[PDB]
């Protein structure tokens, strides 16, 4: 990172259930202690059913979104929908053949007919890595042994969000750089759903 | 190392050290370029670049006196100077040097001195002086705008003394050209 | 800051006989007091009757030997299958070496061959690129070790003139050995390659494997 | 002026020991009874160490009423040395002497603070690595006479002055009874 | 890249007196965090080749990525490309050491430690290592990391010289290794319990094993 | 794919790298008068101690075109980025006003610049030799 | 061409020889109101008492910055231009997203080297929109956001008194008493006050010293 | 176009750093045209700062033999006299350098001029000999032998070109032309070139010049010389005696 | 902390039951990425039904430990048992008196007739907190969330046995420098209980 | 005590134009126990840096009849603390007319070395025997003690540890002990440059004098 850019303390975690994804994360920025945004939308919308949450410099990951957006669309111009894959290894070469001058980490949640809903990981350095679930951010740190004992496959809609927004009631309280709201995206066949949950509600689990 | 200019109302005496190298001892000028038949430039200062700058500029201001069959101006040949010197660092790092410039104007038959340090400040002086740490205590109290060449001669011959008072014997000597309306002489005597 | 440069600590001998030469190499590859290998070719025939060998950074020393046999193929096509002399190569290699003057080698050549006149010669270059002729050149640590030996027996002014080819294989053997014994760092094996007249010979000389 | 720096070699005979020092006066050998002691490095802490033996050896002869053994000496040199242990003399002693009670030679040396380096064959100090031990390592032989081993330790200097100037050296050959003081003015 | 950030620990193999045998471990580490548990360093490339990759995650699938494309390309426009076309190891090893001492040359190079181990086509045994400076060398049992250390010893006691590698069979060499295993995972913080293992063979061919675990702990003299 | 200039340093240097102001007396040499640049620059001070941002500004808008250039070439094919170079270079190799230094209305249309305007643009950018027609006219025709 | 790099060198040789504000953003339920303080302080010394801190992009959109003052002025500028050619080509209003575009995308060319931090409203046909913009390339999406050595007092002071729905006379008066708090309770803000009311449909309001 | 095309069509090359043409000539992979050069080409690091890097990597001493030569430069002086030019070097060296010939201390350019070397070896060696290429080629364009003067502006040029990148050198360019006369010039790696009649470089350089100005003569003898230069030498022993016709090797 | 010291980076926690309390730990102590001891005994006892577990650097949580042990026994022998809460004291006046020399953490359990056992945790600096569990080491920040979401007050031993079994065994699976066998103590009105579990017990978990 | 004499003026030397000669910084050391006893071993080559010194050194230490050290670090310090801690040993043991046990010189080095705030660089093994046992421990040099079956110390500590780890069951013999030090020390040797030669070891068992081997392997 370099001195004085905004760097993205987040929350994020993406989760695979029976029918579909689910991308969630909180809404705080920060600047050391004081905070900038008390609300914000951390979920990027890259394609249709294809969202991400993004880490690391705030400016080298907005630039990335917007070029594989752009990617994405001239992608669909010529063959249509793309796939969670094709998203991921555009993520990962960009962040791979700039790693030397670009600090960013993504966490890929899509869904399409053939793959029925996926995760990705991308680290800082470029690695790309297939999760059924995947957790990011300072306060994932907080959550490891919680999300370890508490996954399960093929969960039901309401069971995945339920551990989500559990895990992240925990991050929240517990790291110093998680904010109120939580935003959920669900990605699933019917489409695309879009779900909050303020702080009143979480914090009496 | 030290470079010296008096500015007599007639006549301009340029002044420099002979030769001095590292640690290695020569016998043997090589800081005195004749730009034109009534101009001349002596430069002080770090030793591999000073020397290319002034063939540089001696080698431009020939080839305009060749081109317009004209001698160019000391104040056009100084601010020419000065211009290059700007250019030549405008990219790198700046370099010891320091340039005294000594015409004689036929247009207007006027001596005229002019002194240009590394950054590129020329300014027009009645003496000027460079490589000495004063000097300018014997060139402010003894010299006056209407000094003729022999007395202009004579201080050049006391700061000479002045300077072979408190110097080793490296100081082989001090150099002198004088500019004026029939060109440029070299004197041998002073 | 990367830092790109090493060492892998060897020792070559190459000597200049009446009507041959020799260099002899040494094996050993060890770092951070830890065991790597004992095992890696250090002398190279190059063809021609020109031998060659480079000690110190192991990729240097590959690199290098690699684009002067590049080179002499090149020479060889470009010049009706022309041989190249001793004199030619080690320009070759000299400017090999100095076209990499501000991102030096971090090796050091010598190499061995027959001139036009049939004598043995051996030219030893410095890391940059200067080189100079010499009957006898030890490199490497054991250097220190090696070169007052072969100067107390033998006289470069029993002379070397009059030594034989197993005479000098002898010495140089013997020279090792007692390097092995003094040093530390000198053993595993000992390869050393001949060039005579009728060509290059090859002779792997097994000392302790510690 | 300079001074500081020089090298030491001590070698064991049959019944006999030597011990020789360079030299361009200021002689980095003192001998406190039947005990040889040479120290190399900074001149100032050769001075401080040589005037604190002498006045501990006279104390102990005038305590023990006997001279004192190169053993003992060691064991004292060795505890005097680890006394500075964070304001340590920039010295390397070596000790050098006959047992008069049972004839076996003794050679030691030490580092800065006292750590005792015994070697049943030789000991070199100043100068361990450039020409000096390999060459006495090569020129010793065991179980020398004591002209024998004087004509070792005068070779040994030669080649280490070789790898010319002015150049001296001093050499002592010990034995159980009487000892032999050279020079080297060659 | 400048410096890794995701790592693997290290990678062992040995020559036994009909082939060679490989393992590493699989595990991912962030730093100080045990992060990920599904990293295979182990690469079967072509079909008697293992190539083990210890470093930087990143740069050790560049590398998978490169494998995969000389395999692609070497069978390119060659459909006889599966007998005498067969890549030997001899030349994936030299291809992928001009890969790490050019990148370092370009003072780019790649964070990894990469082992090279088969069997040639004339049924000799291959095992070769090579590092991010490019330096490359070859012995009858090789190791990264701390196993260059710990590991490194007890293979050596199976397999000292050259003439004895006719006399180790495969099942001394694999009981070899898997004790080499063991004691890393007894002694490294970084290390993992799961490993994975390749034997390469001039008769059978290869055999790959995964999800194998370090087995036979010996806890219980902590109850005094 | 890249988004910063990357490669921007030079691996070799030589005395004749700049063949446009070879001597004529020494080939192997440069001249000095006919660079114009003070005369006491060596191209050494051109290798250390420069800003750290001049290589990426300088290269910023040829590496977007070569990587819009990849992302064509990845989903649209090889005729479309062959297309658009053949284009580029026709429109330029045909534009020569030796009196001008500003750039065609062809290029901008299809650099899709038409209503863009940056710092290059509002600051585009004596001498006794080197700066006539007959200089750039050598320039453009190899001569 | 562009920004020049001579006498970098220079200039580093010179110097290692010894050679040497509130803004406020309210969003209501149909516009954006942008307030700003009016005291330019060269250090201790106040240079100017009334000093206009809000600048113009477009006739409907403005922004108001912080951090170097040249560098604000110059990419506003820039990006005022750009703008009127867009809509010049298009013959369309311009749109808010449209100058988020140019400026982020400007600032990341320059790697954060160009210091100058925006609050950006405005009002298209699409809606109205409020922006902040960093000097990296990153730009967050707010109600009411505040920026200068006084937004902590200014953010207090809108998080005490803000609501969905507000009216413009509610949010010009909560604008204000931004800035009024921030320049009673901070030393680098004073004077007076400036305003800027854009609405849906209507002209842009810009009233100077609104409240002395 | 078609070229056009084959620039957008494909990895394995890339990472060979095999696509650039500089590198495939560097490792002869289509042609000898590395040996074709007449400017040489000096490779440089990647980097922000090559110029400190190869400082510190070459202040570095951990092999003996993998360090760069340095020139002796004991003593050696120079001077003229109206039949010609003498120079006058020391032969003093062992160092595990046993050779066949002694260590020449003087480069010989061409059977006209002589160089001396000071300074880093390997610098003077090959820009001398680069230099004598130089002048050999600008004698057959010319149909005339080329001045010391032109050869000496030559050399600093060059010298001049790099700069500050790590180049130490020093050379004393001697020669005698029909043109001219005898002539001295003394060209270092900052970039200075000067014109003389009496120089000395060494250690003991300051004696050297003493003996040489007590008892120097425009008009002397070349026995004369020859037996001053030796004594001045002695004074802290190869000499060379350059006339129109070449220089001629009286070494004792 | 001094250059070249040893650092106790651990598993540390201690939870309250309804019959006493339970000081549980891990096995191992390493030096960089070399585990340097494998088998470790960290539940060091300061008194009969005392026990602590030590953080931060080793020779000075032993001085201060064996300073503490013979306090105790110096109370002891004036005026008898003494509570937890005056160990503590003790506990905490040494790491705050010595804190610009000496880096120390402490873990105290304590039992008696009276309080019926407690936990103290003193962290760097010197400060004290009584809570009903405590956890504290590098490792310990993976469980956070999961030691807030499983703990009940008033439970019974083996509840807490395998609450403490599951949170080591997270933590351990998480952290580098936790490993090796779980160490526990039972402090209630009966005695002291040993227990240690083997990594093949608490893996499979 | 130790002096702080001629700090300030060593400092100068060094900062000015002087080098402070080295310390001798001794080299794998080893210790088993067995069911009725303890072995402890070390290896005999010590080198001045690169170079060999000797190829039979005693880096055994002797605290009591039947408690001994091995240990690495600066050689004086190791050797200075050693035997002050054994002569306050030895006054002890004459002082209550008992046999002197583990845990006494345990807790006196243990104190002596967090006295000096690890400034002494002496790493320790100690082991032995006594009314209570057998005993093995190691000492840090910052005034941290550990307590173990085998321990292994020195630039070789890891190869050894690795031939202890593959060869260690609780109950083992006296035969069957030393074979286990000495396969250590020899891989130490073998796989490490730091050590060499032969093998000084030193067997203590319960009830019986203390057994000490010079060069066992020949």
């Amino acid at each position: 990172l370099k001195k004085g850019e905004v760097s993205l303390g987040t929350s994020i975690m993406a989760v695979t259930f029976k029918d579909g994804v689910i991308l969630g994360a909180d809404s705080r920025t920060t600047t050391g202690a004081y905070i900038a945004n008390r609300v914000t939308d951390k979920l990027t919308r890259v394609h249709d059913k294809i969202w991400c949450c993004r880490s690391g410099s705030a400016a080298d990951t907005q630039a990335i979104a917007d070029i594989v957006q752009y990617h994405l669309e001239l992608y669909t111009s010529q063959y249509g929908t793309p796939s969670t894959e094709t998203a991921a290894s555009v993520f990962k070469e960009l962040c791979y053949e700039n790693k030397d001058n670009l600090t960013a980490g993504i966490i890929v949640a899509g869904y399409d007919d053939k793959n029925k809903g996926e995760v990705y990981t991308i680290p800082l350095g470029g690695s790309v890595h297939k999760l059924p679930y995947a957790i990011a951010g300072s306060g994932s740190t907080f959550i490891y042994g919680y999300c370890d004992k508490n996954f399960r496959e093929n969960m039901s809609k309401e069971e995945t969000v339920d551990f989500i927004k559990h895990s992240l009631s925990q991050a929240i309280k517990w790291d110093g750089s998680s904010g109120g709201v939580i935003r959920m995206v669900v990605l699933t066949a019917a489409g695309v759903e879009r779900l909050i949950f303020y702080p009143d509600e979480y914090e009496q689990l | 190392d030290i470079i010296l200019g008096i500015r007599v109302q007639d006549s301009v005496i340029l002044a420099s050290s002979k030769a001095v190298t590292r640690g290695i001892s020569v016998l043997k000028d090589d800081k005195t370029r004749q730009l034109s038949p009534h101009t001349l430039m002596s430069f002080a200062g770090e030793a591999g670049d000073t020397v290319q700058f002034a063939e540089y500029i001696q080698a431009n201001i020939q080839l305009y006196s060749i081109r317009e069959d004209y001698e160019l101006s000391p104040q056009a040949v100084s601010s020419f100077v000065r211009q290059e010197l700007a250019k030549s660092i405008r990219s790198r790092r700046p370099y010891q040097v320091n340039v005294l410039i000594g015409g004689y104007d036929k247009k207007k038959n006027k001596p005229e001195l002019y002194q240009i340090d590394y950054l590129g400040t020329k300014v027009e002086l009645p003496y000027g002086a460079h490589g000495y740490s004063y000097t300018f205590f014997l060139l402010d109290h003894h010299y006056r705008p209407d000094m003729t060449t022999e007395e202009g001669l004579d201080l050049l011959k006391l700061c000479v003394q002045e300077l072979e008072k408190r110097m080793p014997m490296d100081f082989k000597g001090v150099i002198v050209k004088i500019v004026d309306k029939d060109g440029i002489r070299q004197v041998d005597d002073f | 800051q990367f830092n790109p440069y090493g060492d892998n600590g060897g020792t070559i001998l190459g000597i200049a006989g009446e009507d041959f030469a020799v260099l002899a190499g040494d094996t050993r590859n060890i770092t951070d007091y830890s065991i790597n290998s004992r095992y890696e070719p250090k002398v190279f025939d190059c063809g021609d009757n020109i031998v060659m060998s480079a000690n110190g950074f192991a990729a240097d020393g590959d690199a290098l030997v690699k684009r002067f046999k590049n080179s002499v193929k090149w020479y060889h096509f470009d010049h009706n299958d022309k041989k190249l002399s001793i004199n030619s190569a080690a320009r070759n290699i000299q400017h090999l070496l100095y076209g990499k003057r501000f991102f030096p080698y971090y090796v050091h050549t010598i190499i061995a061959g027959l001139d036009e006149d049939g004598k043995g010669a051996v030219y030893s270059f410095d890391p940059v690129g200067s080189y100079e002729r010499e009957q006898c050149r030890a490199g490497g640590a054991a250097a220190s070790l090696i070169m007052p030996f072969l100067d107390n027996q033998v006289n470069f002014k029993k002379p070397l003139k009059y030594l034989s080819v197993e005479e000098v294989i002898k010495l140089v053997r013997d020279s090792f050995t007692s390097a092995t014994e003094r040093h530390i760092q000198v053993g595993d094996g000992l390869e050393i390659l001949i060039v005579t007249k009728d060509g290059v010979r090859k002779e792997f000389y097994e000392l302790k494997r510690d | 002026s300079s001074i500081n720096g020089g090298i030491v070699v001590a070698m064991t005979g049959k019944d006999c020991v030597a011990i020789a020092c360079d030299l361009r006066k200021f002689e980095k050998i003192f001998h406190y009874g039947h005990v040889f002691l040479g120290i190399t490095g900074l001149a100032t802490d050769v001075t401080t160490l040589n005037e604190m033996f002498r006045y501990k050896t006279n104390l102990y002869k005038l305590k023990e009423e006997r001279a004192i053994e190169p053993e003992t000496f060691t064991q004292l040199v060795s505890s005097s040395l680890y006394e500075r242990r964070f304001g340590p003399y920039f010295v390397g002693p070596v000790v050098a002497g006959i047992n008069s009670k049972s004839g076996k030679p003794f050679i030691a040396g030490f580092d800065l603070i006292g750590c005792i380096d015994e070697a049943k064959d030789f000991i070199v100090s100043g100068t361990a690595s450039d020409q000096l031990f390999g060459m006495c390592e090569s020129l010793y032989e065991p179980n020398l006479e004591p002209e024998d081993l004087f004509e070792t330790i005068s070779q040994a200097l030669l080649n280490a002055a070789d790898r010319l100037s002015g150049w001296g050296a001093v050499v002592y050959i010990i034995k159980k009874d009487e000892v032999v003081k050279r020079y080297l003015k060659m | 890249t400048q410096q890794p950030i995701v790592t693997g620990t290290s990678v062992i193999s040995m020559k036994y007196d009909n082939g060679v045998i490989i393992a590493a471990d699989n595990l991912g580490s962030y730093g100080s965090l045990l992060r990920f548990n599904g990293v295979e360093r182990l690469i079967p490339v072509g079909d008697n080749t293992v190539v083990g990759i210890s470093g930087d995650i990143s740069d050790m699938q560049h590398i998978e990525r490169l494998l995969k494309d000389l395999v692609t390309e070497n069978a390119y426009d060659n459909p006889l490309a599966d007998a005498e076309e067969a890549l030997e190891p001899s030349y994936i090893f030299e291809y992928l050491a001009t890969v790490m001492y050019q990148r370092r040359s370009k003072m780019n190079p790649l964070w990894n430690a990469i082992i090279v181990a088969g069997v040639q086509s004339n049924g000799d045994q291959f095992l070769r290592y090579v590092n991010l400076l490019g330096v490359t060398y070859s012995s009858p049992t090789l190791a990264t990391g701390f196993g260059a250390h710990m590991a490194n010893p007890l293979l050596r006691k199976v397999v000292d010289r050259e003439s004895d590698i006719p006399k180790t069979t495969v099942q001394v060499a694999e009981e070899a290794i898997v004790n080499a295993m063991r004691v890393l995972y007894y002694r490294d913080a970084r290390s993992s319990r799961n490993f994975s293992l390749a034997i390469i063979d001039k008769n059978t061919g290869l055999t790959f094993k995964k999800n194998l675990q370090v087995e036979n702990m010996k806890w219980d003299f902590a109850k005094d | 794919m890249n988004i910063v200039p990357q490669d921007t340093f030079k691996s070799q240097v030589s005395t004749d790298q700049d063949k446009s102001v070879l001597s004529s007396a020494v080939p192997s040499l440069p001249d000095t008068l006919r660079q114009q640049e003070g005369g006491a620059v060596p191209l050494s001070t051109q290798l250390n101690d420069r800003h750290p941002l001049e290589s990426t500004l300088k290269n910023w808008e040829t590496t977007q075109r070569q990587r819009q250039m990849e992302q064509y070439r990845q989903i649209f094919g090889i005729a479309e980025p062959m297309k658009r170079t053949m284009e580029m270079e026709i429109v330029n190799r045909t534009d020569f006003n030796p009196l001008s230094t500003n750039g065609s209305i062809h290029r901008d249309i299809l650099l899709n610049k038409e209503c863009s305007i940056d710092w290059e643009d509002v600051y585009p950018g004596s001498t006794m030799v080197g700066d006539d027609v007959h200089s750039k006219i050598e320039k453009q025709l190899g001569i | 061409a562009g920004l020049s790099f001579d006498n970098y060198q220079r200039n580093n040789f010179l110097a290692e020889n010894s050679h040497t504000t509130t803004i406020v953003g309210v969003k209501f339920n149909n516009g954006v109101v942008i307030a700003a303080d009016t005291r330019s302080t060269q250090g201790p010394i106040v240079a100017d008492k009334n000093c206009a801190k809000l600048h113009r992009i477009s006739p409907k959109i403005w922004c108001a910055g912080a951090g170097t003052a040249a560098d604000t002025e110059a990419v506003t500028q820039l990006i005022g231009s750009n703008i009127e050619l867009h809509s010049l080509y298009t013959s369309r209003e311009p749109r808010v997203v449209s100058a988020l575009q140019m400026l982020k995308q400007h600032l990341f060319k320059y790697q954060g080297h160009i210091g100058a931090y925006l609050i950006v409203a405005g009002v298209d046909p699409t809606g109205s929109h409020l922006f902040s913009i960093h000097a990296h390339g990153s730009t967050d999406v707010g109600y009411y956001l505040s920026l200068g050595s006084g937004s902590l007092a200014a953010m207090a002071v809108l998080e005490s008194h803000w609501k969905q729905d507000l009216t413009k006379e509610e949010a010009i008066k909560l604008a204000s008493d931004a800035i009024q708090a921030g320049i009673w309770n901070d030393l680098g803000s004073g004077s007076n006050v400036d305003v800027c009311v854009m609405e849906i449909g209507k002209d842009a309001e810009y009233l100077r010293n609104y409240t002395p | 176009m078609q070229a056009i095309a084959d620039s957008f069509s494909v990895r394995l090359v890339k990472e060979l750093q095999y696509d650039n043409e500089q590198n495939l000539e560097s490792d002869f992979v289509t042609g000898a045209s590395q040996f074709q050069r007449l400017a040489p080409s000096l490779t440089v690091p990647p980097i922000a700062s090559p110029q400190q890097f190869l400082r510190a990597h070459t202040d570095d001493s951990r092999n003996p033999d993998c360090k760069i030569k340095i020139a002796h430069g004991t003593t050696t002086l120079a001077f003229r006299f109206q039949g010609g030019i003498i120079v006058a070097v020391d032969s003093r060296a062992a160092g595990n350098w046993v050779a066949s010939q002694t260590v020449k201390k003087v480069i010989e350019i061409n059977p006209f001029l002589l160089g001396t070397m000071a300074g880093g070896a390997a610098d003077c060696q090959f820009w001398e000999t680069w230099l004598g290429s130089q002048c050999r080629l600008h004698e057959l364009r010319e149909k005339e032998r080329i001045s010391v003067a032109a050869a000496s502006k030559i050399l600093s040029n060059l010298v001049y070109q790099y700069k500050g990148a790590g180049l130490s050198m020093g050379t004393m360019i001697c020669g005698y032309t029909r043109k001219e006369g005898p002539t001295i010039y003394y060209v270092d790696s900052d970039g200075t070139r000067l014109k003389g009649d009496i120089f000395c470089v060494g250690s003991g350089q300051t004696f050297a010049y003493g003996v040489l100005d007590s008892n120097y003569k425009w008009d002397l003898s070349v026995e004369d010389a020859l037996y001053l230069g030796k004594r001045s030498i002695l004074a802290a022993v190869n000499l060379y005696h350059v006339t129109e016709d070449g220089w001629i090797y009286h070494g004792n």
